């Protein structure tokens, strides 16, 4: 019994949810980085990513 | 696998937990990894008790996927499949980090 791992090049990932814009699959972070994104988002897909936001926005309070 | 008839996501197989080989399923609330050929999973953990991720990108010749928990664990899956091991990595990756937001529960 031994041990080939190292973690030495891990990348962070965050819990990114998908949310589309225009039609298009966005990243949840490329979407509110994107200020045009939201700008040619419709109000479905903006009520989404509120809603989406607010499901994160529900996990934190600490 | 569950008798709730969950939505598996993704079903990665050459999946080595510590040297392991199995496969690595990732079902609508769990990510369960097991051996071979097995039935009952050797770990279960559920979106809801991870809280982060940590990957082997395109530096890594070995194919890792380490899920931080909120419990204090971390586990790093090793790919092996010489064919899709990268992909399957940045597959589970993918639906992992775009799933958690569904059961994520930052109970710490």
């Amino acid at each position: 019994e031994e041990d080939e791992e190292e973690d030495d090049e891990f990348e962070e990932v965050a819990d990114d949810p998908i949310v589309m814009v225009a039609g298009r699959p966005f990243s949840y972070s490329e979407v509110s980085q994107r200020p045009e994104l939201v700008a040619q988002m419709t109000p479905e897909e903006k009520e989404a990513y509120i809603a989406m936001g607010q499901r994160m926005f529900e996990d934190l309070f600490e | 696998m569950a008798t709730s008839s969950e939505e598996v996501l993704l079903i990665v197989k050459k999946v080595r937990q510590k040297k392991q080989d199995g496969a690595l399923y990732l079902m609508a609330e769990r990510i369960a990894w097991a051996p071979e050929g097995k039935d009952r999973f050797t770990i279960s953990h559920m979106y809801a008790d991870i809280k982060c991720q940590k990957i082997s990108p395109e530096g890594k010749a070995k194919i890792q996927l380490q899920l931080v928990l909120h419990a204090g664990d971390t586990t790093n899956f090793h790919f092996s499949n010489e064919s899709t091991a990268v992909k399957e990595r940045d597959a589970v990756k993918d639906l992992l980090q775009q799933l958690l937001p569904k059961f994520k529960r930052k109970a710490n």
